[PDB]
């Protein structure tokens, strides 16, 4: 079997920018490796077949080279429409991908936490929504605590696509406690730590 | 040019089976391999086979020996996609896809529109709507949680309402079930004189709720 | 759940005639993207595996005699033998094969009507080799008979026994189809050597008056 | 050929869990999904789950309250099934079966089953005794008294005489011990002339008996 390994799992650039994107091969392959772009919901698109040659209807400023086991694609100027998943393959096997996102400044996270509603309480069950709003970059670590006790497995969290104007995303994270289980405890705090952040950030609410 | 057009999305329970079509059109179609890809959520593309519409004769992954069967039926230039035994593995977009020409032969030139196969044993259900109250802009929402299957689609004030607003993707729970939530940021002025309602609607279950979001 | 259903549970019916298993479904087995009903029939013969006679609710497995159909759609499947013969003596079942959990029918026997037979009967006294460790056991035999039913009785110097008896009966031959019992009387070697006469008095339909076996010795 | 070859029998003790094997042969192991069935003595068919060797991913009946566990071994071909906390009501026939084909219905070969007594009972073989034939036709046979557990396989002449053979179902004993009779019938001219033998086995006890029947 062959193994197709891409670099780098998320490539961060602004429009304008030059990308340069890299998969490897196990073993030798001399030039049968072919690009494709795929957006979300949408089916692949051929880029490149024998590592560079430019398939129909491709662009100039896409290219490719390569030989053997490294390979590399390149987006000469990246454009708004470029931004997508990209994968490699090479005859039965195909790459993990490299997810290309847009680039900007760092926003820092709006952090709102939401109790549960009477009406859900009624029927035995505790639902917390913690928003993080508008933030950049992607990764954010999303802790909950009850009463100072660190939670674990009860938590659940959902991150929105790349916001097609100021570039930012939006998570929320909810933790699901029976109605039993939730009026046995207080303080609810939803620590947030995101690198807009100088300091962890911690909202919660009293009156479990 | 070229099309290839395939079934449907199909929703199976386990130890089922499922049969995609893909009809092509545009070119001869015995003269190229068809092959067959699928995609699991959030995961990459996986080959799976082709199959010689001349000769219908076939070859698969390892990964799907003894549980996929592809055939065609040269009369409707279709081809088909069997897999059998079902599992929850087996959630994912499935393609067919064939190559650029007897050259360059594994070289997809041409992808179908993918058809999701969704395996679960979770019954039809509604969702229940619960509200998340808002306590200079303020942060409000709906809870939309326990519904099957898949699409649900989120309003406020039946349009009217468009910016800043933010309804996430949905989760799926350990019950087989989905959950989400839908917020939206709105000026604190408005909310003493302003109302936000939340146009939920699940069509497989036929379900279309309207939710009031009154601060505490 | 899928629960597989089928009435009645037991058929008696002569070599040559023509033969209907039902089977019903709670939901549909039939499967739109391919249209096949998973649908299987077994075939269970005494002493062996459940065999696959038709699978597809239709399709015959290799082997199997033309004699054989399958039919219906959905929820309900039909079994059908035209001409039935000794050696489809067997429990017939459904199989719910669309999805989990996979369930069974509770099965059909089918039992071959056949002209009446008087059984043959034997006797065996105890074995000198079983006297010497302290137990004895009187067996009769009833060989080859039609109906099933037969009551047999053990009498002791004229005695009639009760409750120390043990019957066994075959499942109809496949190719005969008579069947075949065995009484058991177990004594203590010490009561059974104070008694001479043991006889076994069998009762059935192919007999104008009962037979009896017997022997003196003990 | 496609092969399923199961132990005749087990004996469990309440306390411990039943343990079944199912070599396969006569096909690639890995391409065919494996079902265990369940099938107490004189009852119906039962579903326990099926396993896909290649990756072990197993589906289970909910019914068995999650007590089974199903395993192979890719190197020996082998799949295995697992039951703990036995009952009483655990004591049946377990069968090994194959499915047909990826496109095909049902389940196309099948092991002859492994009978599982679940029991604190202890093993016990069975003492073969004559029953001597007293032309035309004569009768005899032999009586396997007292064994434990089921079952116990008979032939004569070592499967030579097969036409006139009955052996009759184990019955219990009020001693707790089962006990059956294995008979034919030959011609009474031939009694003189050939030999006739029991060949008793009890895998459970390691026991296999041959008996000379005589006048
Ligand atoms: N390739
Ligand atoms: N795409
Ligand atoms: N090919
Ligand atoms: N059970
Ligand atoms: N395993
Ligand atoms: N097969
Ligand atoms: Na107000």
């Amino acid at each position: 079997e062959i193994v197709l390994t891409q670099s780098p799992a998320t490539l961060s650039l602004s429009p304008g920018e030059r990308a340069t994107l890299s998969c490897r091969a196990s073993q030798s392959v001399s030039s049968y490796l072919a690009w494709y772009q795929q957006k979300p919901g949408q089916a692949p698109r051929l880029l490149i077949y024998d590592a560079s040659n430019r398939a129909t209807g491709i662009p100039a400023r896409f290219s490719g080279s390569g030989s053997g086991t490294d390979f590399t694609l390149t987006i000469s100027s990246l454009e708004p429409e470029d931004f997508a998943v990209y994968y490699c393959q090479q005859y039965e096997f195909f790459g993990q991908g490299t997810k290309l996102e847009i680039k900007r400044t760092v926003a820092a996270p709006s952090v709102f936490i939401f109790p549960p509603s009477d009406e859900q309480l009624k029927s035995g069950t505790a639902s917390v929504v913690c928003l993080l709003n508008n933030f950049y970059p992607r990764e954010a670590k999303v802790q909950w605590k009850v009463d100072n006790a660190l939670q674990s497995g009860n938590s659940q969290e959902s991150v929105t696509e790349q916001d097609s104007k100021d570039s930012t995303y939006s998570l929320s994270s909810t933790l699901t406690l029976s109605k039993a289980d939730y009026e046995k405890h207080k303080v609810y705090a939803c620590e947030v730590t995101h690198q807009g952040l100088s300091s962890p950030v911690t909202k919660s609410f009293n009156r479990g | 040019q070229v099309q290839l057009v395939q079934s449907g999305a199909e929703v199976k329970k386990p130890g089922a089976s499922v049969k995609v079509s893909c009809k092509a059109s545009g070119y001869t179609f015995t003269g190229y391999y068809m092959h067959w890809v699928r995609q699991a959520p959030g995961q990459g593309l996986e080959w799976m086979g082709w199959i010689n519409p001349n000769s219908g004769g076939t070859n698969y992954a390892q990964k799907f020996q003894g549980r996929v069967t592809m055939t065609r039926d040269t009369s409707i230039s279709t081809a088909y996609m069997e897999l059998s035994r079902l599992r929850s593995d087996d959630t994912a977009v499935y393609y067919c896809a064939r190559g650029k020409n007897s050259d360059y032969n594994w070289d997809f030139q041409h992808w179908g529109q993918g058809t999701l196969v969704t395996v679960s044993s979770a019954s039809t259900k509604g969702p229940s709507v619960f509200p998340l109250a808002p306590s200079g802009t303020a942060a409000l929402g709906c809870l939309v949680k326990d519904y099957f299957p898949e699409p649900v689609t989120v309003s406020w004030n039946s349009g009217a309402l468009t910016s800043g607003v933010h309804t996430f993707p949905a989760v799926l729970q350990s019950s087989g079930l989905y959950s989400l939530s839908s917020v939206v940021t709105v000026p604190s002025s408005s909310l003493g004189t302003q109302t936000y309602i939340c146009n939920v609607n699940h069509k497989p279950s036929n379900t279309k709720v309207d939710k009031r979001v009154e601060p505490k």
